């Protein structure tokens, strides 16, 4: 390893990245650590563990996307389910504007640029979450909130076994000590994927995904002293990723299948659409 | 054209 003029953009594009990542998603991973630990002048989450608790949140925590005036299943589990389509939506769009911060992303064919987003979109969702999530639950309403990991588990089938998996591959994820400058790559080598179903211009989006990794390995090696696999271990983690959103996308059937036709959000069928 | 919504967000 060395510094060179090369080691030196690395750098340089590891802290836009990271400069872009801090304004595109509000609840970085340092803030969320520091929420869930008590060491925050932020007032502190309400706690929703019973239904009892479920319930008074929904008065005493100021829900980004509910009013007054709409309607608003009586049945906590679809409740529930759509305050998370609508936090997706959002997310969505966060990732989008941060996926238009790569340098060279932009100047992609756009209809390349449609398909990174739409495999990219979920598997950087389950990353990021995981900033959120300790064993025991999960932040919520940007931290206003913490929903526990067994209230989730009781909601009723199907609705009770969404959340599991990304709380188990959460755990498995956090140990490995990643901070948000490390993060803000890792997820920019998850959008430069050139492996997506669909690419028609594949060879510049290698290119890309080539110094995201050149980036982020150099980045690795200079933030964790103490890890001598951390490299690998993350890619691997791309893995598991893809594995969560399959199950995930397969769970989403038994919805649809036999719920309501309490329908998905247009932007999120766009997503699943053709997925896998 | 099948990404109505992501076309939109990417051109905007
Ligand atoms: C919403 C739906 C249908 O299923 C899901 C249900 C629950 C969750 C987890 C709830 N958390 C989030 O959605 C979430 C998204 C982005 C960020 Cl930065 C934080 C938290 C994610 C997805 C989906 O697949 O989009």
């Amino acid at each position: 390893m060395q510094l060179n003029p090369e080691s030196a953009d690395l750098r340089a594009l590891a802290k836009h990245l990271y400069d872009s990542y801090i304004k595109s998603f509000p609840l970085t991973k340092a803030k969320a650590r520091a929420i869930l630990t008590g060491k925050t002048t932020d007032k502190s989450p309400f706690v929703i563990y019973d239904m009892n608790s479920l319930m008074m949140g929904e008065d005493k925590i100021k829900f980004k996307h509910i009013t007054p005036l709409q309607e608003q299943s009586k049945e906590v589990a679809i409740r529930i389910f759509q305050g998370c389509q609508f936090r997706s939506v959002e997310a969505v769009q966060e990732i989008t504007e941060y996926a238009k911060s790569i340098p060279g992303f932009v100047n992609l064919d756009l209809n390349d640029q449609v398909t990174l987003l739409k495999y990219g979109v979920h598997e950087i969702i389950y990353t990021m979450l995981a900033s959120l999530m300790n064993k025991d639950g999960v932040l919520i309403s940007e931290g206003q909130g913490f929903m526990t990991r067994e209230f989730l588990k009781s909601l009723r089938k199907p609705f009770g076994d969404f959340m599991e998996p990304k709380f188990e591959f959460a755990v498995k994820f956090n140990a490995l000590e990643l901070d948000d400058s490390d993060l803000a790559i890792f997820i920019a080598v998850i959008i430069l994927s050139g492996d997506r179903p669909g690419l028609l211009n594949v060879k510049p989006i290698e290119d890309i995904q080539d110094n995201l990794l050149q980036a982020l390995e150099l980045q690795l090696k200079l933030n964790h002293p103490e890890s001598s696999q951390l490299f690998a271990k993350l890619l691997q983690k791309m893995t598991d990723l893809r594995q969560i959103v399959t199950e995930h996308v397969q769970l989403l059937q038994v919805i649809k299948k036999t719920e309501t036709d309490m329908s998905l959000h247009p932007l999120l069928q766009e997503i699943y659409k053709d997925l896998y | 054209e099948r990404h109505k919504i992501l076309h939109r967000l990417l051109q905007e």
